């Protein structure tokens, strides 16, 4: 199985390895495409307090493509994490940070009580339709219970963004079933005497045969 | 203004090689002999 | 047309005229003399009632 070098990914290390993150009221919206997006990071990490999907396999994302791919990120508290999921109420399903019934995408959370956290409170992240962007503010210090510890939740939500594809070795002089890009087939693979054009990728016989 | 595309306005009409044949295809290509319109 | 070097060196326009037509069905840049049945004539409405 033969696919082009792997390079030019999504900078997932951009919204899960930021520096700083907004709050849940007013979050930050940043979109991902034109890429191959590597969810076996993400997903295997385990750095992550939670990994759940709800539209899809949380192991499929390497072999699905989706159009775009939204990255909704925010600190939130604890307790309050188990909001962020489809048909949910809450101070945050509701007047905060909403997610459509039928949402197709990836919530990820990790806790942020070493970073975010401060001793006299840290009081920067405040609260109050889908996505639809009077508020009080969070006393997330790093000496409270596991529940009001803030976490770091980013919503990915879902053609150019597609999976990546893991190539095997190409072993020559015998008989092995090939997968070329966009082809499949039969047969023994031997260095050829043809000069192809740079953007020709298959060579074709007089009777359409590859 | 206008002009004799003559015989161009023909691309590869995919990326694949092909040697020593004739092959018939159909696609988008200028018309040939057709009128392009001419600017300064 | 292509050559040995995977290039398009010629190319015929199976629409132009008549020997076009006859070259595409034939599919080749040279035929030899004779008669050749290349396409159907059809006389097209005009109107539409
Ligand atoms: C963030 O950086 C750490 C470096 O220790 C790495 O282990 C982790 O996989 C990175 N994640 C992303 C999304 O860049
Ligand atoms: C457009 O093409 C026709 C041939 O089909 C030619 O007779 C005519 O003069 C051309 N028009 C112009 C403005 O050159
Ligand atoms: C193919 O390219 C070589 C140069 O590498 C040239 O000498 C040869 O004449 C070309 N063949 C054709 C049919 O144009």
């Amino acid at each position: 199985v033969r696919f082009p070098n792997i390079t030019n990914l999504c900078p997932f290390g951009e919204v899960f390895n930021a520096t700083r993150f907004a709050s849940v009221y007013a979050w930050n919206r940043k979109r991902i495409s034109n890429c191959v997006a590597d969810y076996s990071v993400l997903y295997n990490s385990a750095s992550f307090s939670t990994f759940k999907c709800y539209g899809v396999s949380p192991t499929k994302l390497n072999d699905l493509c989706f159009t775009n791919v939204y990255a909704d990120s925010f600190v939130i508290r604890g307790d309050e994490v188990r909001q962020i999921a489809p048909g949910q109420t809450g101070k945050i399903a509701d007047y905060n940070y909403k997610l459509p019934d039928d949402f197709t995408g990836c919530v990820i959370a990790w806790n942020s009580n070493n970073l975010d956290s401060k001793v006299g409170g840290n009081y920067n992240y405040l609260y109050r339709k889908p996505f639809e962007r009077p508020l009080q503010s969070y006393g997330f210090q790093p000496t409270n219970g596991v529940g009001y510890q803030p976490y770091r939740v980013v919503v990915l939500s879902f053609a150019t963004v597609c999976g990546p594809k893991k190539s095997t070795n190409l072993v020559k002089n015998k008989c092995v079933n090939f997968n070329f890009n966009g082809l499949t087939g039969t047969g023994v693979l031997t260095e050829s005497n043809k000069k192809f054009l740079p953007f020709q990728q298959f060579g074709r016989d007089i009777a359409d045969t590859t | 203004a206008y002009t004799n595309s003559f015989t161009r306005g023909v691309y590869y009409p995919d990326k694949v090689f092909r040697s020593s044949v004739l092959h018939s295809t159909q696609d988008l290509f200028l018309p040939f002999f057709s009128n392009v319109t001419w600017f300064h | 047309k292509y050559n040995e070097n995977g290039t398009i060196t010629d190319a015929v326009d199976c629409a132009l005229d008549p020997l076009s037509e006859t070259k595409c069905t034939l599919k080749s840049f040279t035929v030899e003399k004779g008669i050749y049945q290349t396409s159907n004539f059809r006389v097209q409405p005009t109107e539409s009632i």
